């Protein structure tokens, strides 16, 4: 899931 | 976007019958330079979602929990903005 991806990014770069 | 093009040539040639060019490659390099950033940040997505899932073996329920309480505070954040933006508009046609 890309946008479950991205927010995983977000969690990893907040 | 094809089609427009094409009516624009048509237009151009009836017209006719080197800085343009340029011009446009310094465009295809604008045009790629947030691109390549997009493809590097979808690559690190990329690699850390292979690491969670890597951990989606099984994993401990709290990280979900985490999760819904940024939810409700994303979310009422969002309810600041958009309230906002409805007050402000609401005042733009009072005015």
């Amino acid at each position: 899931l890309q946008e479950i991806q991205q927010a995983g990014e977000r969690l990893r770069s907040k | 976007e094809e089609l427009k093009n094409a009516e624009i040539a048509l237009r151009t040639q009836k017209t006719p019958p080197n800085t343009a060019p340029a011009d446009y490659f310094h465009t295809l390099v604008q045009q790629f330079e947030v691109q390549l950033q997009q493809y590097r940040q979808q690559i690190e997505e990329l690699e850390n979602h292979l690491a969670t899932q890597s951990n989606t073996l099984h994993l401990s329920p709290q990280d979900l929990s985490m999760a819904m309480q940024k939810l409700y505070q994303t979310f009422v954040a969002l309810a600041a903005q958009l309230q906002a933006v409805n007050e402000n508009f609401k005042m733009l046609k009072e005015q």
